[PDB]
RNA sequence: UCGAAGGUGGGAUCGGCGAUUGGGACGAAGUCGUAACAAGGUAGCCGUACCGGAAGGUGCGGCUGGAUCA
RNA sequence: AUCAGCUUGUUGGUGGGGUGAUGGCCUACCAAGGCGACGACGGGUAGCCGGCCUGAGAGGGUGACCGGCCACACUGGGACUGAGAUACGGCCCAGACUCCUACGGGAGGCAGCAGUGGGGAAUAUUGCACAAUGGGCGCAAGCCUGAUGCAGCGACGCCGCGUGAGGGAUGACGGCCUUCGGGUUGUAAACCUCUUUCAGCACAGACGAAGCGCAAGUGACGGUAUGUGCAGAAGAAGGACCGGCCAACUACGUGCCAGCAGCCGCGGUAAUACGUAGGGUCCGAGCGUUGUCCGGAAUUACUGGGCGUAAAGAGCUCGUAGGUGGUUUGUCGCGUUGUUCGUGAAAACUCACAGCUUAACUGUGGGCGUGCGGGCGAUACGGGCAGACUAGAGUACUGCAGGGGAGACUGGAAUUCCUGGUGUAGCGGUGGAAUGCGCAGAUAUCAGGAGGAACACCGGUGGCGAAGGCGGGUCUCUGGGCAGUAACUGACGCUGAGGAGCGAAAGCGUGGGGAGCGAACAGGAUUAGAUACCCUGGUAGUCCACGCCGUAAACGGUGGGUACUAGGUGUGGGUUUCCUUGGGAUCCGUGCCGUAGCUAACGCAUUAAGUACCCCGCCUGGGGAGUACGGCCGCAAGG
């Protein structure tokens, strides 16, 4: 279809994934 | 599909979709108002919505629209609000009875005269 | 469609034969961008019949509403199609299919009513069905539905076609209450007919 | 309207040890022989 | 192969549209049976039974009108696997307002819907066809 | 012998509140850029890795939902 | 199942015990089972039903009145009495609470009918009778009965009746519009006759009682219902709405304000959408709003939907339970079907009829009670059992094609470095340049050496593999496919929830290897500024061995199987009839064009998205979000 969608749900993917660099260590230790 | 699929486990409905979360499936709720302020809607409707957060009875705190011209409740008073739809104010879905408990029907009001609670002229 | 009750002192409004019942289903401007701005045109929907049981559907294009409305007329004017009844009924229960147009056109037994939605209604009411029970199943349009309905009408036959199809000497191809209905409404057809001829 | 093929664990009642596994047995019901031995069983049909 | 009717019916559907003089099949006891009612009710011509490839095969020739136009309207089998559909002597279910028939195997063979009604007896149904 | 309540004990599980913090939705109007839509001015997108104030950029493989045609 | 295992009187046996009665109900011993993806054990909510509401029906919601069952009686245990016990107005104990006490100790129990406080948007009188019907005791009279019968209260609901009728003008007064002519309110009003239900005031006054009673009386409702009288239009209309859907429009007043709105949307000084007025429309003792449910919604699609691109085909296979099953003979009668018996209380529902001035309402008689059990009958189809068959499936035999896979050994061209020649000032790079390598001997060229990786040409719309994927050569080991014959087996088939296995690239672990390319990382340039493209360098990585991970636009965006449905032309593998390599015919493969048919359209179109059957996956507006919480796998990234 159009490529829209696809940018989208990409974004939500991408932040997603900066979120998870940020909170790594925070969640590894908060976690032990 | 693949009618045996169908006794497997299939066509549940989905939801209920409950509209109002005043509580209990109560039609209206008499409530203490707090903090009156006046608001500003969505970007083809610009004006001043006249607006009253409301603590129900029931325990949960919302946020009612006060319909007609002006409103008499002040801050603490016992308004009967009941659950209504205002598209413009995103978050305000309930509507403040006029003509109640506490807060008066609305004065020189002569055609509308059910809502905004104006009583007939002797 | 505006300012239609009018007196002229002119030659002639031309009024003569084929007296028809007449449907306009429904109007929406459709409009065209160009260089600078848009044109507006008119689409007319425009259902023609008469109580026989005869449909017309007709298509109008033009860029004034009755001009629209008279192109419908006679481009229904141009292709008619017979549908066939019993009495003032349907025959048997069918399901018409215009590429998302679904109609049901069910029977039912007389002073019942046409129940249909409103192109379907417009598609019945100027044919010759007085008592039937559709449903406009997909699509909520106006021009599938009119067209799915006059498809549903081309899926129908007469009892005798069906048993012409199959050698079968009748009786034998209906059963006997819709025999019966054709002694009904042939009989009533003889009364209101020799009423007619005196 | 699927014509569904259900199976039904009952337990039953041999005196004499006549029936092993595979069995074609019959069934009858009784009184409550124990918690939930409410069959007993005559001439059993085909052995295995 | 899961259906052996419905590759019949479906074959006839597929002969019908694309528009046969005949077609040949597989003959099997209730293939016979469904050709004798399309016989007796004269949707089909005639159908003849050759021996072949190992097994007797049905050769149904089918009934056309005064130019190319086709006398089965349709077939849909709805006494399918997986939803054998069954029926009371209430409602032998009509079918097309009774234009259309319903081949119908009772315990008496197989027989049409109107026979199932009058001679009272009811217990399948299998596809019908108008 | 059994035994309700009571007492001691360590857990399951359902929640309420919590300084601070993550993101999310809406707001107009602000600041910064201009990533995408035309070959969108480095074709876009998927997976993954790394990096960057941000949109993003690069690598490795893939894909036409790509283009003009050497 | 974001709850997968639970259970030790737990599962069965024997001897006792207990009970009105069978029984892990209980007990001693012995045996060791039992229950679970047809959801065990846990969690959440819930009295269940005749019914009620909605709906064309199928179904959805609900369990108020009336009726039938069940459980409980301040909270939690226990027995006793008795024909019979959750013993509401019994007992015993322990609690929590209210109250009396001379402090030693007692008393309580509206979830009976009234009634009070509280909670709440909200739900009635501390009524009168046992006259009727039911119940108890009594030989009977009779006594008891907040069951019941009635009454009060609330438009809380359903139905019926009233607020007048007939006459009445080229259409008054007043009102508001106006094109300044008039037009509307409006036959409506005033007036003129007439009639009075229902309220009002009078007098008469029930049936309910073929009852009870041996007493003479007896109706709570009741001086009610209802009659017959009297006076007189006499005492009696309101609420919503008039942009669109959706019956019904004009003026004045504020002009992005004040407000409206079910959604679409109306307000920025000429709003039929805001407020007021006229007028209209719709209902009417009511009319609007809010809430809750069904409907429309075929919008969870059994009846009755879908999955190329709109939401939706698991990355791909193998296979457990399961679902489904070619040809044919017999038998059983489990599914199916026919018929009769029993039952589905009453009420309701539907049809007819009767009763109340009508109706709601009530009663009588049918039907309904879509079901279930028993007896008797049928055997086509499904199934079970016992057989038979060769077309599906698999095997043998003869060939054939192939970058199918793994292991091992080896080949040359090219790039880089190295040593040595020959030989000099530039080379490299770009849109244009500069960092850079050089002048210590570079680039260039010749000879030799090292080492690694990738395989030019053949080679493409071509082959093979289940899908990823697979191309230097040779050898070794091994997998699948196709055709031909029909030799064998004789339905052994299909799919496949969970499950195991394979699964590009990137990434991860340990140990090697490291030429070229190269994220990150530098400098140069461009630019307003480049954390970018472009340039020069460059580490992990790319490579091999052994494992992880499990993801992709893992795409034909098309699950697997099967049968059929006009053709035309390429090319890949193999059999055969004819000309004699050419053509035909055939089985399997892969492309391009094309009918019918299908589709929302583009398109598909014998390699279907066509016509049908079988099984699985999956979808239910967009965001929030393939995210949180929880669990599982993983070294981590993460899935």
């Amino acid at each position: 279809g159009s490529v829209i969608k696809k940018r989208r749900k990409r974004m939500s993917k991408k932040k997603h994934r900066k979120l998870l660099r940020r909170t790594r260590v925070q969640r590894r230790k908060l976690g032990k | 599909p693949t009618i045996q699929q169908l006794v497997r486990k299939g066509r549940r409905d989905k939801i209920a979709k409950v509209k109002t979360a005043a509580l209990k499936g109560s039609p209206q709720r008499r409530g203490v108002c707090t903090r009156v302020y006046t608001t500003t809607p969505k970007k083809p409707n610009s004006a001043l919505r006249k607006v009253a957060r409301v603590k129900l009875t029931s325990q949960v705190e919302v946020t009612a629209y006060i319909p007609g011209e002006g409103h008499n409740l002040q801050e603490h008073s016992m308004v009967l609000v009941r659950g209504g739809r205002v598209k413009d104010l995103p978050g305000v879905r309930y509507k403040i009875i006029r003509g109640s408990l506490d807060t008066q029907g609305v004065k020189n009001r002569k055609q509308a005269r059910s809502r905004y609670g104006a009583k007939k002229e002797k | 469609r505006g300012r239609r009750d009018d007196r002229g002192g002119r030659g002639r409004d031309g009024g003569d034969k084929s007296n028809y019942i007449e449907r306009v289903v429904s109007i929406n401007r459709v409009s065209k961008v160009v260089k600078g701005g848009r044109r507006f045109s008119f689409t007319a929907l425009v259902i023609v019949g008469d109580g026989k049981g005869m449909v017309g559907v007709g298509y109008g294009k033009a860029k004034e509403v009755p001009a629209a409305i008279a192109k419908g007329v006679e481009e229904a004017r141009k292709n008619f199609f017979r549908v066939p009844l019993i009495g003032s009924t349907i025959t048997h229960p069918v399901q018409g299919e215009a590429a998302a147009g679904v109609v049901m056109l069910r029977p039912a037994s007389p002073g019942t009513g046409v129940i249909a939605g409103g192109a379907a209604r417009a598609v019945l009411e100027c044919a010759g069905v007085h008592d039937i029970l559709a449903k406009s199943l997909g699509s909520d349009n106006a021009i599938n539905v009119v067209h799915a309905t006059v498809a549903a009408l081309k899926l129908l036959q007469r009892p005798e076609e069906v048993a012409a199809r199959r050698g079968l000497p009748i009786e034998d191809v209906a059963p006997a209450g819709m025999l019966k209905a054709r002694r009904e409404s042939e009989a009533l057809a003889a009364a209101a007919a020799r009423e007619g001829s005196a | 309207g699927k014509i569904i093929r259900t199976t039904k664990k009952v337990k039953a009642h041999d005196e004499n040890g006549e029936a092993g596994i595979g069995d074609r047995v019959s069934l009858m019901e009784t009184r409550p022989l124990s918690a939930t031995k409410r069959w007993r069983l005559v001439e059993i049909l085909e052995k295995a | 192969m899961t259906d052996p009717i419905a590759d019949f019916l479906t074959r006839l559907r597929n002969a019908n549209s694309a528009y046969h003089d005949e077609v040949t099949l597989p003959h099997s006891k209730l293939k016979a049976n469904i050709a004798e009612i399309l016989k007796r009710e004269g949707y089909i011509s005639d159908y003849r039974t050759e021996d072949a490839r190992v097994g007797k095969s049905l050769v149904v020739q089918l009934k056309y009108g005064p130019s190319r136009e086709r006398s089965i309207a349709g077939l849909r089998r709805v006494s399918k696997p997986g939803l054998r559909v069954y029926a009371k002597s209430t409602n032998l279910p009509r079918v097309l307002g009774g234009l259309g028939v319903a081949i119908i195997s009772t315990s008496s063979g197989l027989l049409t819907d109107r026979q199932a009604a009058r001679q009272g007896v009811g217990g399948e149904v299998l596809a019908y066809v108008w």
